[PDB]
């Protein structure tokens, strides 16, 4: 017999297009049977391409140039001659020609955007003004203005709402901070608990209103995920308001809750598509892009807690180690469950954790007035990079082909077993199983 | 005696070739405040710049035109099937012109000077910025060119053979591609003729002689007996209307060998070099195919910047693409 | 030298300046010269008013 | 996770036991206990799935297509999984179906195709996702495949129901597949994944041999209908040679 | 009654004449007994021909191209095809690869530039803090570290490489800035630190990437150098550090297209004597090469203009932001201000402009942050009323576009405009000369 191949061919360059099936003979120049592909599927060359790389040469045939059965292949142009290069030889002139290829026309539309950033730049600054004003020195001028200025900017948002529908998105998500600095500043004494709670509870409330209000599909993300971190800490913000003292469970509180956010994450993620976030099922693309949106904003919270709940724990000295047991256990779990998310924002946040939960030790180390340690933090950080520059140039570690299944089915074990595993060092550590 | 035939359409419209005389007004007379000059100065550059871009508009014409007119060898293999395919007329200027390979064309527009202000004092900027234009604008960049074979009557080329028969291949392609048989019949003689190389010729129906048989392909010109090739070429040539090709593989034997005529131009290869050839002749030039370029013989005048090679194969897609279609 | 050769020069060089600012070559107007020639009589202001207090000073 | 995690919290608040007297380290310690020991996840869900059977005693995002294939054999095995993925369309899963009507082994191709996880592709055709017909495309694509290859099929358009509008079966790694005694005995294969390596799974019905899984909690059934958009949710599992 | 094509069956393809007028079966045996189970021949992506009929028949003109393959047991499958109507998506779709490894480049690249900047701020805040040697020694070794790096990726990458260049210069300033026991002369080390590694990373570059940042990070320093030494040589108020600082803007931002002219080593004009010369013709080579330097002067210029701003808002920090400097430093302030918004109106290039208008912009927001530094708190309000102005005229521009076009003007409106440009910058100078004391020297 002969070696042939059943590949699908796309060619759209007038009209709609056209994609078929046909059974090319292998070992051929496609020099050959390019003219057999044009009258089937119908002054410039064509040739095949894999869809999504470079046209191939003209005289390669189809097995050595690496096409397997079933491709998908495009009929394309011939790659391009040289541009033809100018050429000017006074250089005044030769300053005026080459320089157009730029966008550079100032225009009517560069304004808008400068425009739209003075204002968020604006607001971020008076926000942080006022609040330096008040935080320090304290009176009633300041959080007068964080206010005036958050309603301003929440009115704004609700304004411009149908006006160009990026400006509002851009303004809303930019009104969170003013937001919360309100009503982070009721009751004074000494900013308390329940400060706390109040600014989450905010948060939550305008991330709320404005996902389902959004003009658009967005970073709507974001929003998610201040809206469930906007619950999420606002719920153990009310424990150590309302309840008791809850010295240190906070932090383990938060890091629970966190895991339980993060695992158990898809389905809540799908919950949302039961809300109104706004032709059979021609707002298919919408949906899954704002149903992909949803987890790759959910699953941001479900780590923002991990660290913020974790910064918790081993913030002062003296600590039970268990509490440095749990950091790294969450921080290892949020890693490991990366491999299932098979997504580029949710495995890049997952994978991240460790490196915020280093960056936020440090911080507040040197804020803990701890210098012993915090070089530690740094030093960890440094192995963090160094084992990403390490993957990043042999594709070893993070290669999920190159390992054993025996080996993989223990990292999926251990990692079913160690995430579950706080819990009872989470009691052990907080004694509210000790009566 | 089976394929289709073909009718004698009406060439397309090629691109505009406007031929105009644009002249320049010369410089200022440099004579009285800096300040006057100086917007003098301004003026006059701003014109020069005007006049610039008009220029180089032509000049993107004339390339357009014979882009238009020669493209390249890898691009003619989807001629064949459309209605533009043997479209060149022995009426047009661009009429039995092997397209080589792309240089320096001299801008056939004229960027005459209306040269009057004589007594040269002038304005020192308005004169340089003049001299440069003039020198550098008046030559096109790179563009398609080639052999205007009718007035040849000899091409002698010189190289190894991979490289010299490599660009025969790519211009005789390019010949054979845009013009009917009734006007030019290529033929050739080569001692291993049959062997992936000009073999693929086979198809061309160029090289068929009027009124013979010989069983499979009528005529078959090829050959490897240069004196059997004149046999079989003997009733086609008594001239000193239809033109030919008759090109060479072996280095020896005797190119030139059929006179010293008006429509034959023969075409050989040699690996002798000429010591000191006295006059190399408007006609029956020697070119060495080197490298990457094809340099003339000139009393070492490159003339060619960039060569054109079509490979065997793809030589060989052009005739089978090309061998449907016959005109009688 | 003459004195028309480096008026030459401060023109193309004042041209040259132009196109790479302005992205044009007119030169019908040129802001930047009057732009450089103000601050030079800012300057020029500043030393006669030092002359001019300075010469005072010996009254 | 969750089952483990409780029954740690639970195995936690018993350890702190070691004078198992007082019965005040005793009594929490039993009532921990009867509530590990039940769970130590194959009893609770058993509760959870007898309060779905007792809840249950009364898609445009998935398209499935149907073939009959009456010649039918394991020589269409590689043409119908090559199918998994090509021609840019990326079928999910593909299921090859027997049953024994008496002994007219009718089978049958069936073919499923999702619209998010090849979205793309589809929003190429019209802008709003023609999956039927896409789907009916890749099944005559198929089918006039399978006829060339040698075989006869002709593409279906309703099929019969393995479900009485009655016992599920699943096997793990061929002599069982003709062992599955009855009178309508259904047994479908089910590749899903990738095409290279696809991922082998198995239900069969009938109205425990040598390998087989009863089907506790049947909606299992309705899903193995060829026709339907499901997965056959039992397992998942590679093969050998 | 013959047609000659090119049949095709080892690895290659031979081309024979066969007769036409004749049934296949006959037909097939010798081209197998010239080429060398039902066997027949087939055109390219075609069901095979049938049988018993005659290659003129099926209309096979001479000098096609078939292959000799199997008979297909069955129907000939029509091979339907599917309609389209973007498949320009179907690319992007591919274009927009997975996660794989490429996005773990990015993320190792976005994970080394955190480390760096985070190393270099906690051990600036400890020294800020209580400096050992360990504090000077770790910015050193990071700072050392991040430059061979820069050196090590040069022609690995280059585009990893002038990334690691730009991030490099945050610590190289603090180390240079904190390698000298006291409290400035300090800054002269830095500033000279960050020229030279500016300069450097400058210098070995393709056309961009060495993008405005780095000749706008080696102007500023330059500037910053210039100041430090008569701050460090004599002995000076803020006031006359502040208005150097203000000038070296002002006189850098006017002249800045010449200097970025010169920076990109231009070709330079070859105007010839008066009397007799021989003009001579640029050879093709440099004029090549030109529309790189075109670029490239972009960008220095770009950058030059970036510099300037930086300079002319950071003397104007020097002079207002102290407790109370005479209402001359106020206006020198706003003149330069004013200056840098309406010279916006020169320029082209968009970064140019918005680099020019935002200088207003960012003085606002210096003055306010060195207002909260220095405990005022009661000017801060004015300062963020005056940015308040500032992005409210911005608006009013943003969303009614006649305002923002000088079309729309009048020709003496814009002349006097001008004529204001130029009289606010002329008077730059005397004011400076006024609040320095040049005229108490008499």
């Amino acid at each position: 017999v002969m070696p042939i191949v059943r590949v699908a061919v796309l060619a759209a360059g007038d009209d709609g297009g056209r994609l078929t099936e046909m059974a090319l003979p292998s070992e051929l120049p496609l020099r050959e049977i390019l003219p057999a592909v044009q009258r089937i599927v119908q002054p410039v060359r064509l040739s095949l391409a894999p869809i999504g790389g470079a046209p191939f040469s003209l005289d390669a045939t189809l097995d050595t140039v690496g096409v397997v059965d079933g491709d998908l292949l495009a009929l394309q142009a011939v790659p391009s001659g040289p541009p033809a290069p100018r050429i000017v030889e006074d250089i005044a002139d030769a300053a005026v020609i080459f320089s157009e290829a730029r966008r550079r026309q100032w225009g009517p539309t560069h304004i808008a955007r400068g425009a739209a950033l003075a204002l968020i730049g604006l607001i971020l600054v008076g926000t942080g003004l006022s609040v330096a004003h008040r935080v320090i020195t304290g009176d009633l001028l300041g959080q007068f203005i964080v206010s005036g200025i958050a309603l301003a900017t929440v009115i704004a948002a609700l304004a411009v709402r149908n006006r160009s529908a990026v400006l509002a998105t851009s303004l809303a998500v930019t009104a969170l901070v003013p937001v919360a600095a309100a009503f982070a500043l009721g009751v004074p004494g000494d900013f308390g608990a329940p400060n706390v709670l109040l600014a989450a509870a905010g948060v939550a409330a305008w991330s709320l209103i404005s996902m389902a209000g959004s003009p658009d599909d967005r970073g709507i993300a974001v929003f998610t995920a201040t809206a469930v971190t906007g619950v999420g800490v606002l719920l153990v913000a009310g424990a150590a308001s309302l309840w008791v003292i809850s010295s240190d469970v906070i932090g383990c509180a938060l890091v629970l809750l966190g895991l339980i956010v993060t695992v158990q994450a898809a389905q809540l993620s799908a919950m949302w598509a039961r809300f109104p976030l706004p032709s059979v099922l021609a707002d298919l693309p919408r949906r899954v892009r704002v149903s992909q949106a949803h987890q790759t904003g959910v699953i941001a919270a479900g780590v923002l807690l991990g660290v913020a709940g974790s910064v918790a724990l081993v913030s002062s000295a003296n600590a039970s180690p268990w509490a440095w047991y749990i950091v790294v256990a969450a921080a290892a779990g949020a890693a490991l469950r990366a491999r299932v998310w098979d997504s580029a924002a949710c495995k890049a946040w997952l994978l991240g954790h460790s490196y915020l939960l280093a960056v936020a030790l440090l911080v507040a180390f040197v804020i803990g007035d701890r210098y012993q340690a915090a070089l530690w933090a740094l030093a960890a950080l440094a192995v963090l990079v160094l084992v990403w520059i390490v993957a990043a140039l042999n594709p070893k570690i993070a290669s999920p082909d190159t390992y054993s299944l025996p080996m993989r089915r223990m990292v999926g074990f251990l990692a079913t077993g160690l995430d579950a595993s706080l819990i009872p060092v989470m009691a052990l550590l907080v004694g509210l199983f000790s009566l | 005696m089976s394929r289709l035939i073909f009718e004698h359409q009406r060439r397309l419209t090629p691109p505009t070739t406007r031929k105009g005389t644009i002249t320049i007004e010369p410089p200022p007379q440099l004579p009285m405040r800096t300040e006057e000059v100086d917007a003098e100065r301004a003026d006059y550059l701003r014109y020069l710049s005007v006049v610039r871009d008009n220029v180089r508009a032509h000049a993107a014409e004339q390339r357009a035109a014979l882009e238009w007119s020669h493209p390249e060898p890898e691009v003619l293999a989807t001629i064949p099937g459309t209605r533009r395919q043997w479209e060149r007329d022995p009426r047009d200027r661009d009429f039995l012109v092997l397209r080589a390979g792309r240089h320096d064309v001299p801008l056939d527009a004229a960027l005459k000077v209306k040269d009057t202000a004589d007594e040269i004092d002038l304005e020192p900027v308005a004169h340089s910025a003049l001299r440069g234009l003039l020198d550098v604008q008046r030559t096109v960049r790179d563009a398609p060119t080639g052999l205007d074979v009718a007035k040849l009557a000899r091409i002698t080329v010189i190289g190894e053979a991979d490289e010299a028969r490599a660009a025969i291949r790519a211009w005789i392609a390019q010949a054979v591609t845009w013009h009917d048989p009734t006007m030019l019949g290529v033929a050739l003689a080569a001692p291993d003729l049959e062997s992936g190389d000009w073999s693929w010729l086979k198809w061309l129906p160029h090289v068929d002689v009027p009124n013979e048989a010989d069983g499979v392909g009528p005529a078959r010109y090829l050959t490897t007996s240069t004196a059997e090739l004149r046999e079989r070429l003997a009733p086609a040539l008594a001239d000193r209307l239809k033109h030919l090709l008759v090109v060479l593989d072996d280095p020896d034997a005797d190119p030139d060998d059929i006179a010293r005529l008006t429509g034959v131009t023969v075409i050989h290869r040699t690996t002798e070099l000429p010591n000191r050839e006295q006059y190399p002749d408007p006609e029956r030039p020697i070119l060495r195919v080197a490298d990457g370029r094809i340099e003339r013989w000139q009393v070492w005048q490159p003339c060619v910047d960039v060569a054109d090679a079509m490979s065997a194969a793809e030589a060989a897609h052009i005739a089978r693409r090309l061998s449907r279609w016959d005109s009688n | 030298v003459t004195r028309h050769q480096v008026s030459g020069w401060r023109f193309v060089m004042r041209r040259i300046a132009s196109g790479v600012a302005l992205h044009d070559t007119r030169m019908l107007v040129d802001p930047l010269r009057t732009q450089s020639r103000a601050v030079l009589t800012g300057a020029l202001i500043l030393v006669t008013g030092l002359v001019g207090c300075f010469i005072f000073s010996l009254f | 996770t969750a089952r483990i995690a409780l029954a740690s919290l639970f195995v936690v608040a018993a350890v702190l036991a070691q004078p198992w007297q007082t019965t005040t380290q005793r009594w929490v310690l039993g009532v921990s206990i009867a509530a590990v020991i039940v769970l130590l996840m194959f009893l609770t869900t058993r509760i959870g799935r007898a309060l779905a059977m007792v809840r249950r005693n009364r898609d445009a995002h998935r398209a499935t297509v149907v073939l009959r294939v009456d010649p039918a054999a394991p020589a269409q095995l590689p043409v119908v999984v090559g199918y998994l993925d090509r021609y840019g369309i990326t079928c999910d899963k593909v299921r090859i179906t027997h049953r024994d009507a008496g002994g007219t082994r009718r089978s049958w191709i069936s073919l499923t195709v999702d619209a998010v996880d090849n979205l793309a592709a589809l929003q190429a055709r019209s802008a709003r996702i023609p999956l039927q017909d896409t789907t009916e495309v890749v099944g005559r694509r198929l089918a006039d495949h399978l006829r060339e290859q040698g075989w006869t099929v002709t593409v279906v358009e309703g099929v019969d129901t393995p479900l009485p509008v009655v016992a599920a079966y699943r096997v793990k790694v061929d002599e069982v597949l003709a062992e599955i005694p009855a009178e309508e005995t259904w047994t479908a294969l089910e590749f899903t994944g990738s095409p290279a390596e696809p991922l082998l799974t198995v239900c069969a019905a009938v109205r425990p041999l040598a390998g087989l899984t009863p089907a506790r909690g049947r909606p299992a059934l309705a899903a193995l209908n060829p026709l339907s958009t499901e997965r056959l949710d039992g397992t998942a599992v590679p093969l050998p040679a």
